[PDB]
């Protein structure tokens, strides 16, 4: 049941919680976030429900059963990636939690080798988010933050899997959030913090609708050099083919 | 005194029956008891729609002197006291009850479906001695004579609904 | 293993610089778990230990005891190199292992397998309390040679006590009722219970322990001096209170999804039995079971049918439920001749020999999460139809006795084969009358299955053909191909599902689905149930209440595990509203005529 969480009113200026956000994930490495001024306009997260028009080819919503619309929203201004939803309320909380995301992780990404190629994000504005919305027996597999960093709203959203991570057990940990805003890093910022992360199994939750801000680092991203030559973007876009069925175009097929 | 209450049987057979029968029903248990009674919570009426919502609330979801000091009060007035009753509310209460033993021994020509028209005389002295203790709420060594009006009409309400 | 000293080393080698996926040693988090939590047991993850080192993990064959001794003060030590301050807070850390897959049930256990590791199953018969064991004679006092002042006859008397004590807790652990083959008594093991698990466990309750199996004596000799009794005794290490292949579930949702399984299920539910569709879809309804609901409002309410069962001599009811006993997963059954009140719910005892309290689980604790099945009731004493009523109304069995207090729990549903007083059915006569059971546990049961015998020209004429043929079909690796198959054949003269495909069924259900409702009907059933009342006072008396009414989504939740929706259908409540009203219709007088027509409404 224990998760650390922090009052955001002391740290609103930015200069309060950076060094000890390093020191509790290098032990717990999932953080909860709480009362941040997004209150309202977060609960109005029903406005983009029945589009259903659109096919996927990799962008926009992917309508996989009037069960699932996954908005796989395509980072707008890159190249060869040019998506935008409705999402009106979705959009104006992208905003707010993506300004607190940026707050997040120049308080976080900063305690590491190098504080600017991942929130490089800055510079061309790489998000391409996940929009999952589980609207009217198994469901998606075990899901690991696919990117590196992600804060989201969230009711129970969490589970385990037999394997070594934090709270080692290997016994699924699911617990509830009433109003509690879940963060969790990813798989590549462990690798770029040199191994101090973990990883959570998400399912269908009350909140079966994910709005997910994944940092995304942006597309020609050099990793390290064990990723010089397989930078995050394509490992983690045939991540984002691998889990779902993929048959709408012939190149997901292949892959 | 004493406190006796449980799930009665039946569910709610209390309703059709007398206030009683939680247990057996048995006339010989009866008698050297005194007064029986229903409670009333916020929950009458869910019998007929609300229970349908009620499943689904399963599915889908001091500011008085303190008890201390009331127990205080309590252990000084069995230190010492003398609240006794009024004489005026007493023959009020004789009146409120004999009178209407005499507006019923003429309303027996109208052969009323009361079964056998009972012998109030130990709810009688009950109610008494409930306006003594309403009167110790006072410190009266003779009976003020709100507290005993006030719990002579709450008690002639109980006692003619058990009539009922 | 003398030299085990780098033997110890080399498996503190996994101790704490073992991680996986990364990092996040599985031990690195156990031990300030426990300095944070206090629990002085360890956790052995099996599985990881397995891929660390095969010959630590084999070493649980030759003195797997020594080796677990010899590991976890190491262990100890480790969490105190770790937390300075751990090793005062306790007094003494012994580890638990994860996991086996070896899963020898009771019905085998052989002298190969004692002293070793054992993974067993089956369920706590009963339990005791507490005990100080005693465990120049250490825990002998059977072995006296000459330390006695009249050794030779004049007999010098040792005390029981001042002696070592073990938190001591010994519990009898059975095979599981219905999978007992019917004839074999099922074995009995005593399973020793300790420090960190002593009372960690109930009676009636499934558990799988994972202790060794030791062949050790018993100091209450009671046969000869030098001969304590001796019992293959297992000690627990691991306590788990607690699958089948992906296609078998794909092709199960194939067959599931039909539109014909509501009543395949029924025409299949029976093996061999001719009509009582009705009485049939009862059972399957009863059978699968409905989604219970704890309510902390006002008073747990179980999601779990009881089908009373108003017999008539040569109806085959007492088959019927001998199907359910086979087909089931909890079945108990118990006749009304050897009712005992003090078997059927639980009990608390001394014994005798041992002068030990133990408490012993009832047939509804014996078959908790599951059916309890019962017959011939009006052929019972009273007060076992006293105690079956508070269980039934508690659906659990408090207890409060000398020297215990607790409260086993008895969700389990009952089954009851009944028989009119005297004889048959004497006519329309109420169903209340036509039997001596009280009214409150007839109002306990919600679905009362009213069968009747009576002549007929023609339908006893086929019924007699069906019966007739059943009596003809009763009666290497090829050969055993060409019996299966033909076994097959025979399982689809019956042409419904086979068999074995519906208890995988009733498994799968009774696990997996949960199915709720929505708010659409529920209120319009209550307008139905408002319109049952009207047609119930209108009958004069009645028993019309709240359990009535909630039997009909008991029901239908039922009803959606058979159709496996996780939400209620409308045809499935229609169902439910049909078999409720009619069960009641039954019960009623000669009225029964025009209450077809009166609370006709519904249908
Ligand atoms: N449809 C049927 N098909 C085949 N046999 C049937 C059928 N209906 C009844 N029977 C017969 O019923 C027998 C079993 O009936 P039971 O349920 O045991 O009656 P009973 O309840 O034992 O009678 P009691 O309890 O003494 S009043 C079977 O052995 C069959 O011979």
């Amino acid at each position: 049941l224990r998760v650390p969480v922090i009052d955001l009113n002391r740290v609103s200026d930015e200069e309060q919680l950076l060094p000890v956000v390093r020191a509790i994930l290098l032990q717990h490495d999932t953080f909860l976030l709480k009362n941040y001024a997004n209150k309202a306009v977060l609960d109005a997260l029903l406005a983009g429900l029945t589009t259903k028009d659109l096919p996927d080819t990799s962008q926009g919503f992917d309508a996989n059963f009037v069960w699932l619309e996954q908005y796989i929203f395509d980072t707008d201004p890159q190249l060869r990636f040019d998506r935008k939803c409705r999402n009106e309320s979705l959009c104006s909380i992208y905003s707010r939690l993506f300004k607190l995301g940026l707050f997040f992780a120049q308080l976080c990404v900063k305690s590491v080798v190098s504080s600017a190629e991942l929130q490089d994000c800055i510079s061309t504005s790489h998000y391409a988010t996940k929009l999952t919305r589980y609207f009217n027996e198994r469901d998606y597999v075990t899901f690991l933050p696919t990117g590196v960093l992600t804060i989201f709203p969230c009711a129970k959203a969490i589970r385990y899997k037999p394997s070594t991570m934090a709270t080692t057990d290997n016994s699924w940990v699911s617990i509830d959030e009433p109003d509690c805003l879940l963060f969790h890093t990813g798989t590549l910022l462990a690798r770029w913090s040199q191994g101090m992360h973990t990883t959570s199994p998400l399912q269908i939750d009350p909140r079966a609708n994910i709005v997910s801000l994944t940092i995304w680092p942006p597309l020609t991203t050099p990793i390290s050099s064990k990723g010089e030559g397989t930078i995050a973007n394509h490992l983690l876009e045939q991540q984002i083919k691998a889990f779902p069925k993929v048959a709408q175009q012939y190149y997901p097929r292949e892959l | 005194s004493v406190l006796a209450a449980a799930n009665p049987i039946y569910g709610r057979y209390d309703d059709l029956k007398s206030p009683g029968d939680n247990i057996d029903f048995q006339t010989t248990i009866l008698s050297r008891f005194d007064m029986i009674f229903i409670v009333k919570d916020d929950h009458n009426e869910e019998r007929d729609i609300s229970i349908a919502n009620h499943v689904i609330n399963i599915h889908t979801g001091g500011s008085e002197i303190s008890i201390e000091k009331m127990k205080r009060y309590i252990t000084y007035c069995r230190l010492k006291c003398a609240p006794r009753l009024s004489p005026q509310a007493a023959e009020k209460l004789s009146s409120n009850f004999v009178t209407i033993r005499k507006q019923l021994l003429i309303n027996e020509l109208e052969s009323t479906e009361r079964s056998s028209i009972p012998i109030t005389i130990r709810q009688l002295e009950a109610i008494i001695r409930i306006t003594e203790s309403l009167a110790k709420l006072e410190l009266s060594p003779i009976a003020q004579e709100r507290h005993v009006d006030e719990a002579i009409r709450l008690f002639q309400a109980s006692t003619m609904d058990a009539a009922s | 293993p003398n030299v085990s000293r780098t033997i110890a080393r080399e498996l503190k080698s996994f101790l704490l610089e073992y991680t996986d996926e990364t990092g996040r040693s599985v031990y690195g988090a156990r031990i300030r778990t426990l300095g944070e939590m206090n629990s002085e047991s360890l956790e052995v993850n099996y599985r990881h230990l397995a891929e660390s080192k095969a010959i630590l993990a084999l070493f649980l064959a030759k003195c797997p005891e020594e080796m677990l001794k010899i590991f976890d003060l190491v262990a100890m030590e480790a969490t105190e190199l770790h937390y300075p301050d751990y090793a005062r807070i306790h007094s003494e850390i012994h580890v638990r292992i994860s996991d086996f897959p070896t899963i020898y049930s009771l019905r085998e256990l052989r002298e190969s397998n004692l002293s070793s590791l054992v993974r067993v199953t089956g369920v706590v018969t009963r339990r005791t309390g507490v005990f100080p064991q005693l465990k120049q004679d250490s825990n002998e006092e059977i072995r006296i040679s000459f330390c006695t002042n009249c050794k030779s006859k004049g007999p010098f008397r040792v005390n029981g006590e001042k002696t070592v004590y073990r938190n001591y807790q010994r519990v009898t652990l059975q095979e599981a009722p219905g999978t007992v083959p019917p004839g074999r008594l099922p074995r009995h093991r005593e399973v020793i219970l300790l420090a960190d698990l002593v009372d960690v466990s109930k009676p009636g309750e499934e558990v799988e322990v994972t202790g060794i199996y030791k062949n050790n004596y018993d100091g209450n000799l009671n046969a000869k001096n030098g001969f304590p009794v001796f019992a293959t005794i297992i000690e627990a290490n691991s306590i788990k209170r607690r699958s089948w292949t992906e296609e078998e579930e794909r092709e199960f949702r194939k067959i599931s999804r039909d539109r014909g399984i509501i009543d395949k299920i029924i025409s299949s539910m029976a093996p061999s039995i001719y009509g009582h569709r009705d009485i049939k879809t009862a059972v399957a309804c009863s059978l699968f079971g409905g989604v219970p609901k704890n309510v902390n409002g006002k008073h747990s309410i179980r999601g779990d049918i009881n089908v009373l069962l108003l017999g008539d001599p040569g109806t085959a009811k007492s088959q019927i439920l001998k199907y359910v006993e086979k087909t089931a997963h909890r079945a108990v059954f118990a006749t009304g001749q050897g009712a005992s009140a003090v078997g059927l719910t639980a009990s608390v005892r001394k014994d005798p020999i041992t002068k030990e309290w133990t408490l012993e689980g009832g047939a509804l604790v014996l078959a908790d999460k599951g059916v309890c099945l019962i017959d011939e009731f009006d052929k019972m004493n009273d007060q076992d139809r006293t105690s079956i009523h508070e269980a039934m109304e508690q659906q659990s069995i408090s207890i409060s006795k000398a020297g215990i207090v607790t409260t086993l729990q008895a969700r389990c549903s009952i089954i009851a084969a009944a028989n009119p007083n005297g004889g048959r059915y004497n006519s329309t006569l109420p169903l209340a009358q036509n039997v001596s059971l009280t009214e409150p546990i007839l109002s306990r049961f919600d679905i009362l299955c009213v069968v009747r015998d009576l002549v007929d020209e023609e339908a006893d004429e086929r019924l007699a053909t069906f019966v007739v043929d059943s009596h003809v079909r009763s009666h290497q690796l090829n050969a055993r191909q060409r019996r299966l198959q033909r076994q097959r054949k025979k399982e689809e003269e019956i042409s419904p599902i086979p068999q074995e495909l519906l208890m995988k069924y009733i498994h799968y259900a009774r696990t997996k689905i949960y199915p709720k409702l929505h708010q659409m009907d529920m209120d319009k059933v209550s307008r139905v149930y408002a319109d049952l009342r009207r047609e119930s006072i209108s009958t004069g008396s009645f028993p019309i209440t709240v359990r009535h009414l909630e039997s009909i989504l008991r029901i239908a939740e039922s009803f959606a595990k058979m159709r496996l929706s996780e939400f209620v259908s409308s045809y499935d409540l229609d169902r439910a509203i049909k078999v409720v009203v009619d069960s009641f219709v039954d019960a009623q007088k000669v009225s029964v005529r025009r209450q077809l027509r009166r609370s006709f409404a519904i249908y």
